[PDB]
């Protein structure tokens, strides 16, 4: 939202899948990752502008099925 | 742990045994460490005494919010001994940050009176430590 | 002679006042705890007055011990 | 220390040999779908075979436990073999001690819990192979269920295992999503774009070995070259 | 050694890094009303992939018995079914009592095998155990390492801490009717992150009449109006 | 660096009542009349100067010379007539000193002038007040005497035997060629150590002494624990031979551990060269090497032969006449009482050490300072005995 | 009390009132306490718009 | 050092052993004074968290036999298994002799129980000291203590507490034998928690307290409920008073 709505963001991006991760990312790489969301190869931001780095930076960590 | 360290306690052990024998000079100690069983060490320099600290009492701590509380304004009546009663064993550094806390909490209000209610929430400092799980194992 | 100016001589930053970069409600971090970082401001927001009187002794040192979160 | 050696509890209050067990059904270099489908439940696998001297016949990761429930193994090969025994073993069992076929949850909640008894102390260790098991179940439609090397068994409509599981899984929770239910043609091709999807060799029909179980036809029927082509090119179409 | 170990001078070191574990993240939280008690968790499946009708959170041990339970899901699997072979038994041998809650103190005690033998690893889930067999109801919680408790309102989870200082500010008390599973999925609400639906939420009750897991349409109308 | 200290202090300990007396008090005005005069003396004759010639022949000729600016700098070697001396920043002068050479004081390694400009030595600082890298020396021949302990006559004979073999009949074994330096090997409980040091002072009233208590398991890679003793031995032997007190590191420096390798490389170095020491044929000299520990079981091989380390002394606990004389000896000090409660303390008492018996007697005095402040305190005949309890002998669990 | 919903909503109309009466500085304030209530709700659509 | 449970020390100690009995002395707090015509049990409730129900009617104080009661102080998992072999050791005395078991000889073997258990194998001592009042025909009312170690002691006035020394300081300071009854042992009891518990004015809930009275040729072990204790706390409250104000 700093980036009003990251610069006028499409309908289907929601931090959703992102976020909930277990796998650190702190606020600095959350900045990072808000300002490299950035590929814009056309005019505005999109849900295709986004699976470059929204696929990008992929979530390691993980297996809490055994502890729940 | 016969370290670089440890050759240093053993030459400050030479030096407090030459000097303190050889004077105007005592030294006391400190150890929080509960027991002395893990800090036990040669008797002369300490043989003298071994006085210990008991924890303060309800009226014991009751006195460390007189002696905390008599530089601070607040409220015309309060009690102090049930404050400190509620407060579950502590410390005098504990009586510190009740009187701290409660001079924030009023702080926050900006009266001249710290209030009871305003009190007992500097009681909830000695909270936030708690047991924290209900382990309750004994 | 002597220099009026002291941040200048090492530079090592300078006077960062007078310009909101972030505000205070529009981090994205909440609080973590921020009610000590408040009390903390309580000293800078006057109420040194307030230490006073109320008898309190407000703190002087903050050390935050935590990683780049 | 050992916490990390040992099936203890870290103190930080975690288990750490389970969670590098689960790393260990990554290793090995394989994937496996499986998707449940209006009335039927298909689970397809990469078969990789390096050189033609082995016997592409017995290579497989599927196998039949019972008549009407079908495994798919993911991990080292020889835990997922003796996991495939102890499934049929209990089957059998179970379809002794009670007359009616063993339901595919009883047969996951068995195995999984044989796996909690290996998780459990520290003699034995836990069998890095992963199985996601299906087989269409009376009253209740295709049914598909995971047990992993932890002991928790769990896992419905589309579930995947493997190295890129992750993938695969966000893939289908996008086509679980599209609200439409998926026949026996769709539930298979979905299975094979995903599989596809996951990794891009457009699958000649030679690498993958598909197991189907439906409702008006049980038994878990492994489908040949034949079936797999015709799907393929239908897909592809 | 081959039991539960690992015991160092005045601390239960394994003990608590069990004890640590079973913090988990699941509520399950359970209060003991006048009619009976409630036992509510949250079931917060990963991704719409998997079910939440084919795996449950809430067992029924027996008749009126029911049961919730905190981290290690595939430990719990075991503790219950080894819960439901012990009642049997106990039913078998004292035949047809209908034990419920002279056994629910009953079927706690003999919660020893569940940790006092260990096997080499501790459980690593703490259980609240609920049955009215008697006439009046019962509340009990077993952890990874001690015993029965006789809860009244607890929680178990991840925010366990202030799940039981929301259950204590909002006065348990004990005039609160049946429908105290209201004050039960509020508090759930405090330790919970999303819109929580009829199959996020999974609750049993019992009371008097005996113990039932509540099916996903009272759920979702107890969900309703809150 | 160091040779020796000028001792003109200790005025006439023997105070013979050592209590406000009037054979003290004459005493001590015989001592500080004997101050004045002497400072009478010392004074009378620095100013009636027996002569006045010029300006003592020292402005006139070398004073000029050496000059008003100097900076201090240490010498480093000596050649016939020159001298290499290494002065401050890393400079080094080859210049002949020829004002103000003493040869004797100047030394290798030690603090000489330098008067700028032309920089030529004219000077040397004898004091240098800083010889401080390794120092056990500065408690040398302790003023401890025999009197200071006593009801251990068995051990003080044998203990000075085995000291007085040198020093006193050096030519007894001289004919008899070993010239032995086998040392005395000291037992005694735990309760007691310093005794082991008070005994030692018995031959501390001859020649320095020398004390490595505790040191280290000598993790060193140089090692040298007990060879820079050696080193120190033969300082000691360039002093007047003195003793080497090593209790407590004998057992634990020296220990009689099973295991052969992996062992903290100290019996590897320490016990090997503990033997190279005490043998004879490898270093001479009177020093006499007193190894006292309080675990006689851990008495390695090496240490257990007589042929290398002779002249074992064991330590027993004090008897009741011993523990009589001790008690008389502290309380001597403090004037415990009028009524002389002597044996009611001891009669009864078992496995009571030297050190024990400092602490109630310390304690003794302080209770009655505590409160009961009654001079020679009336309670101090229960009293005694009340801190002679205290306690704080052996405290574990029950485990009975 | 720890009652979240409740206390988000009097904040906000807090701030509404505030903002009726132009009290702009103690908006603000109450609007910034409003934020740290509101975080506890997680998926409220209606009251997410409201704060917006 | 400390290693597996079946060891030494260089010294000759058994430090594991030690370590367990000195953490007994942590945590939990149980009395037990013996008085003529009835003995009797105190314990302090370590918890009294608003949020239970107290329904199990009993904590510390556990009923092992028809003639006999124990108090636990120490870890409540080898506690509850410790109590059950009580019960069944105590229970096949009764069956084989049909007689009720002798104090002496129960805790004799319930120490030599946890001798055994530290005695030999790779398994943890029981980390748990109790103490027992009973009666019987040969001795009468009984009072024993048994630690960790195995080593039990037929005790009269003790404390097995955390401030087990204060409180047998304040027993040894106000104990007097044969004068001694049930209503003064009361008296003594709630007088020295009241001493080791900080907090003034203890209320009857944070206290359970149990006596064993000998009926017509019949023994009952009756726990005092709240009213009575709260009713023996303000008897005591009025000695307080009134000793504090005569001076
Ligand atoms: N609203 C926000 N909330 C939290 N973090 C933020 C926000 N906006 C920016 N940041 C990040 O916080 C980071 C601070 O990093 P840095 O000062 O290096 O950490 P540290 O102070 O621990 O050294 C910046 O890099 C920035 O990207
Ligand atoms: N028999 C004795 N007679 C006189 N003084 C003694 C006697 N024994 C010990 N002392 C003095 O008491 C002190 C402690 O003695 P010791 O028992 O050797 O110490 P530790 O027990 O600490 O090794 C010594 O400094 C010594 O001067």
């Amino acid at each position: 939202s700093k980036m009003n709505l990251s610069e006028e963001v499409d309908l289907e991006d929601y931090v959703a899948r992102p976020d909930k991760i277990s796998g650190a990312d702190i606020n600095s790489i959350c900045q990072e990752s808000g300002m490299l969301a950035v590929r814009e190869n056309r005019y505005i931001v999109l849900a295709k502008d986004f699976e470059k780095a929204y696929k990008t930076v992929i979530k390691k960590d993980e297996q809490e099925h055994e502890f729940y | 742990r016969l370290e670089g360290g440890s050759g240093g306690d053993s030459e400050v052990q030479r030096t407090m045994l030459e000097l303190l024998n050889q004077k105007n000079i005592k030294v006391i100690m400190a150890t929080n460490r509960i027991d002395i069983l893990d800090s036990a060490l040669l008797r002369p320099g300490r043989i003298d005494r071994k006085i210990e600290f008991p924890p303060p009492n309800e009226e014991a701590r009751l006195d460390i919010l007189k002696i905390h509380s008599r530089k601070m304004n607040l409220t015309r009546g309060i009690n102090l001994r049930k404050i400190a009663e509620l407060m579950p064993g502590a410390s005098g550094a504990e009586v510190k940050g009740v009187c701290t806390e409660a001079g924030m909490y009023a702080l926050r209000e900006r009266r001249v009176h710290v209030t009871q209610e305003d009190f007992e929430m500097a009681v909830a400092k000695v909270m936030q430590k708690d047991s924290e799980k209900n382990m309750s194992i004994k | 002679d002597v220099l009026p100016p002291e941040a200048d001589s090492s530079i090592m930053m300078l006077t960062s006042d007078q310009k909101p970069d972030v505000m205070y409600a529009d981090i994205g971090g909440m609080d973590i705890q921020k009610q000590e970082v408040r009390e903390a401001v309580e000293l800078p927001l006057t109420h040194f007055e307030l230490y006073k009187q109320i008898g309190i002794d407000p703190p002087r040192g903050v050390l935050m011990y935590g990683p780049p979160g | 220390g050992f916490d990390r050696h040992i099936t203890i509890f870290s103190p930080e209050g975690r288990l750490y040999q389970v969670e590098y067990a689960f790393k260990a059904i990554n290793q090995g270099g394989l994937t496996s779908v499986a998707v449940r489908g209006k009335d039927c439940a298909v689970i397809v696998t990469q078969k990789k075979v390096p050189d033609k001297l082995l016997d592409s016949s017995t290579v497989t990761h599927l196998f039949k436990i019972t008549e009407n429930i079908g495994c798919v193994m993911t991990g080292m090969t020889a835990d997922s073999r003796s996991q495939v025994q102890r499934a049929r073993y209990e089957a059998a069992n179970w379809k002794y001690k009670y007359g009616y076929e063993i339901p595919v949850d009883m047969l996951c909640k068995r195995i999984a819990d044989i796996s909690q008894v290996y998780t459990q102390n520290a003699e034995m260790r836990p069998l890095g192979c992963c199985m996601i098991l299906i087989g269409i179940d009376e009253e209740q439609g295709p049914q598909v269920y995971k047990c992993d090397p932890a002991g928790y068994y769990c896992g419905f409509k589309a579930t995947a295992a493997g190295v890129k599981q992750t993938e695969s899984t966000s893939f289908l929770e996008k086509k679980v999503k599209k609200k439409f239910d998926w026949t026996f043609e769709q539930t298979v091709e979905t299975a094979i774009t995903c599989l596809s999807t996951v990794l891009s060799i457009d699958f000649k029909p030679s690498e993958i070995e598909v197991g189907v179980v439906t409702v008006e036809n049980p038994k878990f029927r492994i489908l040949t070259e034949a079936e797999i082509d015709a799907h393929l090119v239908a897909l592809a179409e | 050694f081959s039991l539960t170990t690992f015991s160092p001078s005045g601390k239960l070191v394994q003990i608590e890094y069990a004890l640590a574990a079973v913090a988990g993240g699941a509520p399950s939280v359970g209060i003991k009303a006048a009619n009976g008690v409630v036992l509510a968790t949250e079931k917060k499946q990963k991704s719409i992939l998997y079910d939440e009708r084919s795996v449950h959170k809430v067992e029924p041990i027996t008749k009126h018995i029911g049961l919730v339970y905190s981290g290690m899901g595939p430990d719990y699997r075991v503790l219950v079914h080894r819960a439901r072979k012990l009642a049997q038994q106990y039913y078998l041998v004292y035949q047809e009592p209908i034990p419920t809650a002279q056994l629910v103190q009953r079927v706690a005690s003999v919660m020893q095998e569940y940790t006092q033998s260990g096997g080499v690893r501790p459980f690593g889930v703490s259980l609240l155990i609920c049955g009215w067999n008697e006439g009046r109801p019962y509340l009990f919680q077993s952890d990874p390492s001690g015993a029965y408790f006789a809860w009244k309102a607890t929680a178990m989870g991840k925010n366990y801490v202030n799940g039981k200082t929301f259950l204590e500010k909002r006065y348990n008390e004990d005039l609160e009717l049946e429908d105290a599973i209201h004050t039960a999925i509020l508090t759930l609400k405090e330790s919970f992150e999303g819109q929580m639906t009829e199959d996020n939420i999974e609750v049993g009750i019992c009371n008097e009449a005996g113990f039932r897991r509540l099916t996903p349409t009272e759920v979702k109308d107890y969900l309703a109006a809150i | 660096k160091k040779t020796k200290g000028p001792d003109a202090a200790s005025k006439l300990p023997l105070v013979t009542p050592h209590t406000q007396c009037r054979l003290k008090l004459l005493k001590l005005e015989r001592i500080k009349d004997y101050l004045l005069m002497e400072e009478e003396f010392i004074r009378n004759q620095e100013q009636m100067k027996p002569l006045e010639e010029k300006q003592e022949e020292e402005r006139s000729k070398v004073d000029d010379l050496r000059g008003t600016p100097m900076s201090v700098g240490t010498l480093e070697e000596i050649i016939d007539d020159h001298a290499i001396v290494s002065t401050s920043v890393g400079s080094e002068h080859y210049v002949s000193i020829l004002s103000f050479v003493d040869k004797d004081l100047l030394e290798p390694g030690c603090s000489v002038l330098l008067n700028h400009k032309v920089h030529a030595v004219i000077g040397v600082l004898m004091d240098d007040t800083d010889p401080l890298v390794t120092v056990m020396k500065v408690e040398k021949a302790p003023q401890e005497t025999y009197a200071d302990i006593g009801g251990l006559d068995n051990q003080i004979q044998e203990i000075k035997e085995s000291v007085e073999l040198p020093l006193t009949h050096p030519e007894y074994y001289e004919e008899m060629g070993i010239k032995p330096p086998k040392g005395v090997i000291l037992y005694g409980p735990p309760g007691t150590g310093k005794t082991l040091l008070a005994k030692a002072v018995a031959n501390q009233t001859s020649a320095t002494f020398l004390r490595v208590v505790g040191s280290e398991l000598i993790q060193k890679y140089l090692g040298d624990g007990p060879k820079l003793v050696r080193e120190l031995f033969r300082v000691a032997e360039e002093h007047a031979p003195s003793i080497v007190f090593i209790d407590e590191i004998d057992a634990i420096g020296t220990k009689r551990y099973d295991s052969n390798s992996g062992g903290e490389r100290e019996i590897q170095r320490t016990m090997l060269e503990l033997l190279n020491q005490l043998d004879g044929f490898d270093s001479r000299g009177d020093v006499k090497v007193i190894m006292a520990t309080n675990r006689i079981e851990t008495l390695d091989p090496a240490l257990i032969r007589p042929g290398r380390i002779d002249r074992k002394i064991e330590f027993p606990l004090p008897d009741e006449k011993t523990k009589k004389r001790i008690f008389q000896i502290h309380t001597s000090r403090m004037t415990l009482a009028d009524d002389v409660t002597l044996d009611d303390l001891i009669m009864a008492k078992d496995d009571l050490s030297g050190a024990d018996i400092k602490a109630i007697c310390t304690e003794a005095g302080l209770m009655a300072l505590r409160e009961r402040r009654m001079k020679v305190t009336n309670e101090d005949f229960k009293k005694s005995k009340e801190n002679v309890l205290y306690k704080k002998q052996e405290g574990t669990p029950e485990g009975l | 009390m720890d009652d979240k919903a409740l206390l988000v909503e009097v904040q906000l109309l807090e701030s509404k009132t505030y903002h009726a009466l132009s009290n702009l500085p103690k908006a603000r304030a109450a609007l910034t306490s409003a934020r740290t209530t509101a975080n506890a709700i997680y998926c409220p659509p209606k009251l997410q718009a409201t704060l917006d | 050092y400390d290693s597996r449970t079946t060891i030494f020390s260089p010294e000759g100690r058994l430090y594991q052993v030690e370590y367990a009995m000195e953490a007994i002395g942590h945590a939990g707090t149980c009395l037990g004074i013996l008085a003529n015509d009835g003995v009797l049990l105190a314990a302090e409730r370590r918890n009294i968290h608003k949020l239970l129900d107290e329904v199990f009617f009993s904590e510390k104080i556990y009923k092992l036999n028809e003639d006999m009661a124990c108090s636990v102080a120490g870890i409540t998992s080898d506690a509850n298994v410790l109590t059950n072999e009580l019960r069944l050791i105590a229970q096949r005395y009764l069956l084989q002799y049909q007689e009720p078991i002798p104090c002496e000889q129960l805790v004799t073997a319930l120490c030599d129980i946890k001798q055994a258990y530290t005695q030999f194998g790779g398994k943890r001592p029981f980390g748990v000291s109790l103490l027992y009042i009973g009666w019987d025909k040969h001795y009468g009312f009984q009072l024993y203590q048994s630690d960790p170690s195995g080593n039990y002691g037929g005790w009269k006035a003790t404390c097995i507490g955390n401030n087990s020394a204060a409180a047998v300081s304040m027993l040894k300071q106000d104990y007097k034998e044969g004068e001694m009854t049930l209503k003064s042992a009361l008296a003594l009891a709630i007088k020295v928690l009241n001493k080791t518990m900080d907090v003034s004015k203890l209320s009857a809930e944070k206290v359970e307290i149990a006596t064993l009275t000998r009926e017509n040729g019949k023994t009952v072990i009756r726990v005092l409920k709240q009213k009575e204790v709260e009713q023996l706390i303000k008897k005591h409250e009025e000695e307080e008073a009134k000793a504090e104000r005569e001076k």
